[PDB]
């Protein structure tokens, strides 16, 4: 599970925050 | 893999003057993270996400940076700062740290007092000198062990040295005079 | 409040096989990942490994593959950290802290209180002990006890169970190439105060169950 303990895949999970 | 490398690893600093620290990598990353730790303690976390504070950091820490430009600068300097900052980044991995800086406070330059112990092991004593820097050297007889030196004292942010010569029986009954030479910083001579 | 629970200090042969321990307390482990790191002494850290308390998604660094494996009680609430072929590079101190990914904000918010380990093959030596016109300075006399010669690390030094409190200089200990620990214990007393009061090193070893009171008399 690296899309969530990884750094670069946060700015990408703040736009699903956004969008939902 | 991406590696940490941290400087000045060594400074010293005084209160209320500010205090900037970096940490680069050999690689881009995009986003740093320190911790500090106290001596004999966890290491604490300090500032997450290149540039924000956990729940105990004072607001005068800080953080900033971008690819490996990463430090961490502080407004005023406190006293109870004095520990090691490590850096990590969580981008790639494996995960790794930095060798962490050593932040020392600043006091006056104050040279130290010698002192020695006869065996009846030679141990020579050196007592809250500012800087750290010392140079010991055995005498036996005016013919040239292992150092040990404190960490900044909480009260005066001094250290401290021993230096224990060890010699057998056979080789301390055999000679005569024994001393301890030490040349400090801001002595311009040596004593005994 | 958080806390996680390790286990006690350790000595091993080199080459032997130790287990570590981390009881977490306050939260769930299953409601994140758990972390191992690895403090040379005198050095800086290096991230062992990982896993995933609910199931398989252990990662370890590559150049620690083989030597660490970590595992999880899901109904215990604690990790632990097996090693193997214990050497004297391995001779370090272990912490355990956890993250919560990208809703923790990565960053290792709560640490363990560190677990220190030691190898070596000479175990369970007790420690051997040890005020003149030339130890004194400006009406201050400085004296002290010698413990030498022992292992394992540490040994607590107290001085008269809790007189001379100030000026007190317990240095920490040097690794000789004999194999043993030895290292000084100093207090600075008056002029002719050294003989009228009495002063008492305790120095106490606990790894050997070693307590020696020693009387520092002057010259």
């Amino acid at each position: 599970k690296d899309l969530l303990e990884l750094d670069k895949w946060a700015s990408l999970w703040n736009w699903f925050d956004i969008t939902n | 893999q991406i590696v940490l490398t941290q400087s000045p690893a060594v400074m010293s600093a005084s209160p209320g003057e500010r205090v900037t620290m970096t940490c680069s990598a050999s690689s881009s990353v995009s986003y740093m993270y320190w911790y500090q730790q106290k001596p004999r303690s966890s290491p604490k976390p300090w500032i997450y996400l290149t540039s924000n504070l956990a729940s105990g950091v004072p607001a005068r820490f800080s953080g900033s940076g971008s690819g490996t430009s990463y430090s961490l600068t502080i407004s005023s300097m406190e006293a109870e700062d004095a520990a090691t900052y490590y850096c990590q980044q969580w981008s790639s991995i494996p995960l790794t740290f930095g060798a962490g800086t050593k932040l020392e406070l600043k006091r006056t330059v104050a040279a130290p007092s010698v002192f020695i112990f006869p065996p009846s092991s030679v141990v020579c004593l050196l007592n809250n000198f500012y800087p750290r820097e010392a140079k010991v050297q055995w005498k036996v007889d005016n013919a040239l062990s292992q150092e040990s030196v404190t960490e900044q004292d909480s009260k005066d942010s001094t250290y401290s040295l021993s230096s224990t010569l060890t010699l057998s029986k056979a080789d301390y009954e055999k000679h005569k005079v024994y001393a301890c030479e030490v040349t400090h910083q801001g002595l311009s001579s040596p004593v005994t | 409040e958080v806390q996680l629970q390790q286990s006690g200090a350790e000595l091993v042969k080199p080459g032997a096989s130790v287990k570590l321990s981390c009881t977490a307390s306050g939260f769930n482990i299953k409601d994140t990942y758990m972390h191992w790191v690895k403090q040379r002494p005198e050095q800086g850290l290096e991230w062992i490994g990982r896993i995933d308390p609910a199931n398989g998604n252990t990662k370890y660094d590559p150049k620690f593959q083989g030597k660490a494996t970590i595992t999880a009680d899901t109904s215990s609430n604690t990790a632990y950290l097996q090693l193997s072929s214990l050497t004297s590079e391995d001779t370090a101190v272990y912490f355990c802290t956890r993250s919560r990914g990208y809703f923790g904000n990565y960053y290792f918010d709560y640490w363990g209180q560190g677990t220190t380990l030691t190898v070596s093959s000479a175990s369970t030596k007790g420690p051997s002990v040890f005020p003149s016109s030339k130890s004194t300075s400006g009406g201050t006399a400085a004296l002290g006890c010698l413990v030498k010669d022992y292992f394992p690390e540490p040994v607590t030094v107290s001085w008269n169970s809790g007189a001379l409190t100030s000026g007190v200089h317990t240095f920490p200990a040097v690794l000789q190439s004999s194999g043993l620990y030895s290292l000084s214990s100093v207090v600075t007393v008056p002029s002719s105060s050294l003989g009228t009061q009495t002063y008492i090193c305790n120095v106490n070893h606990k790894p050997s169950n070693t307590k020696v009171d020693k009387r520092v008399e002057p010259k």
